[PDB]
């Protein structure tokens, strides 16, 4: 949470968060647009 | 023993944070990397040196052992195996419990229950830094 | 061949009859058998221990009478209660923690016979005032030395307060196993039974004693503190102007402010007090 | 709880001070219903994260009995901790030169078992032993003293992985390996345990029955501390009687991990009965072994409770055994955790400077 | 805000306060309790010289010239460099 | 805000109080160590 105190919100991206990012947890994604991309596997 | 404490309690504060908390902490990590391969000094102290480096190094630093949770109240498993890996002077081979007080952090944005997006935040703020400095 | 942080629930009377048996024979090296029973592998208790006079050969197994001892064993089985015997205990007055060769020798005996027969050191003529000493420890064969030394168990309890003498080490016993930590059985109806009665002193706090040595005493007190007058006096010329902390570390007196503090003050001022509170007590008492 | 916007923070966080596991859980059935699938999955993590034992099992039997099936699984945290192990696999860091330092400070004492240990540490969640299998290959010299600290570093590398790491641990079976170091036995007991950490239901079965039909030499310290673990808060009457009649057996050997194991199945439930038979067992034995454990027991048996601790532990710690004075303030401390009780403060002080018994 | 984190803050810093206030009576105790140096019968061995503080030279009468420590009761006020001094029985300190 | 000032005026005159108190039990726990050594 201290490094999430001093990041920055990268709203330019298309994914946007509903909860707020400034505390840490788990937070669900809003449905994103239509075609879905960006998929990530780590 | 209190020397070993110490070097335990030392390392325990400076878990998943780098110097940019304190300037102390690579000194603190080099003292520990220093006293493990100082194979002259006591069996107790050496053993809770060793320790102090596993937990401090635990995980390489991905996982952590925290009492404040997300709404800050304390995790009691956590603070039991704490309490089991405290009890050394009763028993060293029954102080192993620790295991269970592994608190990782991680800010998910899963939408779907399988699908995996690719949720990317960013960062701007000099000092800052994590994500495995590999001291030696 | 197991042996961890083992400790010794050693028995009050078993320390007392020790030391009345070591008070007894001083100078003999008076030898004896530690009557313990093990409960389980570490968990070692001796409740009783025996003083037996050591012959006139010396320290020897024969020494310590095979028909005498069964003949004591069946007395405290007929009165009082049974124990085994899995160690012994001698006065050493000779030197500390470690055990001679015949020692050794009659412990390897010992060790044949019982499963541990624990190697306890105590020693009577260093025990004084405040520390008295009672180490054991066990003897090994030659496979322990060649596999893993140290048999020292893995745990963190034998580690604790383990200062065993320089001349233990170097001999085998203390440094071939281990050390042994000890307890004390300080249970209930027994501890509490030692503190409210033996240290006895319930209505000897009326003595009165106004000036039955006082006004001596007083004077002996006017005068060391006059004593004190001339050493607080020659601080206060002292008192140099070159932060006098330099000036007092390398000419310390020991003077009233320094040494004879305020304390020993406190001292001469609660002597007072006492003797009048006692007498201003029992004076309305006095009715 | 009542503003027209079912915002997430205020409904989870809210209703868990004023303790509502009924409340919430119709909540999260209205969510579910209504099928908003922000609002439903991300309220039940949060009253995942924020709530605690006897709070969220209370809230998913009321919600059990759209995305029901979902709410019950995440509730569980399988997936989570599913979650957690593939980011421990991902991002996991080892350092190959610590390894070979820690071996270069391997020595005859204790200390070589604290250079497993800590390269264990360093690679937890990795499944995969090539570095500490050569270590452990390494130092199989001493046995009989060390298993239970090298079983417990395989536990912590392969913890939450039951998929392989049962079997990865299977394959030490004791009887036909060796007979002579008594140690193998419990240590496999030992390490699945830790291996099924965060794990219950079947695993606290499994282990249960096995401690059953076993032995009661070694098998009993590892098995009993991993069933405490798998049923950590449960209080289940099937390990519940296995602990009594384990502990009331007066079998010295195990009772500390009987001890150790009754308070993680009591984990905050405040029972009391639990606690005077705790108590009443202590002034009976007499074992290091026994009070070290009941003292775990004692210490973990609750928390949060500020209103029977108190008067509790004043009659626990002032007790007369040291470990009863250990073991009562262990309690006190932990139910008293979280805010600054002045009289849990004030008690925990005066019994550390005033009496000068070191436990 | 700051009403009630003063309110706390009193509570907090008064408890310290007294808490650790408690100790004192367990120091001044302590503090007793560790002046009991044998307070026995005690032996004689010349001393030879104050090196230091905390550090002496001492010869007994048989000879056997050793090093010891020298404590803080007695010092220069009687500690002549070659007079005759006292000395533990069995520690042969000076006192 | 009065009454804040007011518990703060009472929190500096206690604080002020423990500084000693802290150093007095310090510092004699040192002369319990320095005896013991």
């Amino acid at each position: 949470p201290a490094q999430l105190k001093v990041l920055t919100m990268p709203e330019t991206c298309r994914y946007q968060p509903f909860k707020p990012l400034s505390i840490g947890g788990i937070i669900i994604l809003k449905d994103t647009s239509e075609d879905i991309e960006e998929l990530v596997e780590p | 023993y209190v020397r070993q404490g110490a070097l335990i309690a030392s390392a325990l504060i400076m878990i998943q944070q780098t110097e940019i908390t304190c300037p102390k902490v690579n000194q603190f990590r080099q003292l520990y990397s220093k006293v493990i391969n100082d194979k002259h000094d006591d069996v107790m102290a050496k053993f809770g040196a060793i320790l102090a480096q596993g937990i401090l190094d635990a995980g390489g630093h991905n996982v952590t052992i925290s009492l404040q949770s997300r709404t800050g109240h304390t995790h009691m498993p956590s603070v039991v195996g704490v309490l089991v890996f405290t009890q050394f002077w009763f028993w060293f081979p029954l102080s192993h419990f620790l295991s269970l007080a592994y608190t990782p952090t991680c800010v998910i944005g899963l939408n779907k229950d399988l699908k995996m997006p690719k949720v990317q935040y960013k960062s701007n703020c000099k000092p800052s830094t994590f994500a495995y400095p590999a001291p030696l | 061949a197991v042996d961890t942080a083992e400790q010794v629930y050693i028995s009050s009377l078993a320390l007392l009859k020790m030391l009345k048996h070591g008070r007894a024979g001083v100078p003999m090296e008076v030898m004896g058998l530690m009557l313990g029973e093990f409960v389980d592998d570490y968990t070692v208790r001796v409740i009783d221990v025996f003083a037996m006079p050591q012959s006139g050969t010396g320290v020897s197994v024969e020494a310590v009478d095979p028909v005498f001892q069964a003949k004591m064993l069946d007395m405290l089985k007929q009165t009082g209660r049974p124990e085994m015997v899995v160690g012994w205990y001698h006065s050493h007055p000779g030197f500390g923690c470690w055990l001679s060769g015949v020692d050794i020798n009659t412990q390897q005996s010992f060790e044949a016979l019982s499963e541990r027969a624990v190697a306890v050191v105590v020693d009577p003529i260093q025990s004084v005032k405040g520390k008295v000493v009672i180490d054991a420890f066990r003897l090994i064969n030659a496979n322990m030395m060649v596999l893993g030394h140290e048999p020292r168990q893995t745990t963190s309890n034998l580690g604790h307060l383990n200062k065993p003498s320089i001349q233990a080490l170097i001999h085998g016993l203390n440094r071939h196993y281990y050390s042994i930590t000890i307890n004390y059985r300080k249970n209930e109806l027994e501890q509490k039974m030692l503190l409210n009665l033996h240290k006895k002193s319930w209505m000897e706090g009326l003595t009165l004693q106004d000036y039955s040595e006082h006004c001596k005493h007083n004077e002996s007190v006017v005068k060391e503190m006059l004593e004190l007058a001339k050493n607080y006096n020659k601080a206060v010329e002292e008192e140099d102007k070159m932060t006098p902390e330099q000036l007092a570390i390398k000419n310390v007196g020991k003077q009233d402010p320094k040494r004879h503090l305020e304390e020993h003050v406190d001292v001469l001022m609660t002597s007072n007090i006492v003797q009048c509170l006692a007498a201003m007590l029992d004076t309305v008492v006095f009715k | 709880m009542n503003l027209e916007k079912p915002d997430f923070i205020n409904v989870c966080q809210c209703l868990i001070f004023l303790d509502d596991p009924q409340a919430v859980s119709d909540i999260l059935e209205k969510l579910v219903k209504e099928d908003n699938l922000l609002m439903a999955y991300q309220i039940c993590f949060d009253l995942y994260e924020s709530a605690s034992q006897q709070f969220l099992s209370s809230v998913i039997q009321n919600l059990r009995t759209d995305q029901t099936l979902k709410m019950i699984k995440i509730l569980s945290g399988e997936m989570a901790i599913e979650l957690h192990l593939q980011f421990l696999i991902r991002n996991n860091n080892t350092d190959l030169m610590i390894l070979k330092n820690t071996k270069d400070a391997v020595r005859n004492s204790v200390c070589h078992t604290a250079t497993v240990i800590a390269n264990s540490f360093m690679h937890c969640g990795t499944t995969s032993d090539q570095f500490l299998r050569d270590n452990l290959e390494w130092l199989a010299r001493a046995t009989n003293w060390a298993k239970f600290t090298a079983t417990a570093s395989l536990g912590v590398i392969h913890k939450g992985h039951e998929k392989e790491a049962l079997q990865l641990m299977a394959t030490y079976l004791p009887k036909d390996t060796s007979p002579g170091s008594a140690y193998q036995e419990g240590g496999g007991l030992y390490a699945l345990g830790l291996i099924h950490a965060n794990h219950g239901g079947d695993i606290i079965d499994y282990l249960l029955n096995q401690l059953k039909n076993a032995s009661n030499d070694i098998v009993r310290h590892g098995g009993s501390l991993g069933l405490g673990l798998a049923a950590m808060g449960t209080a289940r009457q099937d390990v519940y009687d296995l602990l009594k009649t384990n502990l009331y057996q007066d079998d010295a050997v195990t009772g500390e991990a009987a001890g150790l194991a009754l308070g993680l199945v009591m984990l905050g439930s405040k029972n009391a009965q639990a606690i005077e038979d705790m108590v009443g067992y202590a002034q009976e034995t007499q074992h290091e072994k026994i009070l070290r454990g009941l003292a775990v027991g004692i210490a973990l048996v609750m928390y949060g409770r500020m209103e029977e601790a108190d008067a509790l532990i004043e009659s626990l710690c002032r007790d007369k055994d040291p470990i009863l004075r250990r073991s009562g303030m262990y309690t006190v401390a932990m139910a008293y955790c979280g805010s600054g009780n002045n009289k849990a403060i004030r008690r925990l002080l005066h019994v550390a400077v005033s009496d000068v018994n070191d436990d | 805000k700051l009403q009630q984190e003063l309110e706390f803050l009193e509570v907090q810093e008064e408890y310290i306060k007294d808490e650790q206030k408690n100790l004192k009576k367990e120091f001044l105790h302590a503090q007793e309790e560790v002046k009991r140096i044998q307070s026995i019968p005690l032996v004689i061995g010349q001393f030879l010289e104050a090196v230091d503080q905390n550090t002496a030279i001492v010869g007994s009468t048989t000879g056997s010239n050793y090093y010891v420590r020298i404590l803080s009761t007695i010092d220069r006020e009687l500690l002549k460099p070659n007079a005759s001094v006292a000395l533990h029985k069995h520690s042969n300190a000076l006192v | 805000q009065y009454y804040l000032s007011k518990i703060e005026e009472l929190q500096l005159i206690v604080n002020d109080k423990s500084q000693n108190l802290r150093r007095l039990q310090a510092q004699r726990n040192e002369l319990n160590a320095k005896v013991r050594l």
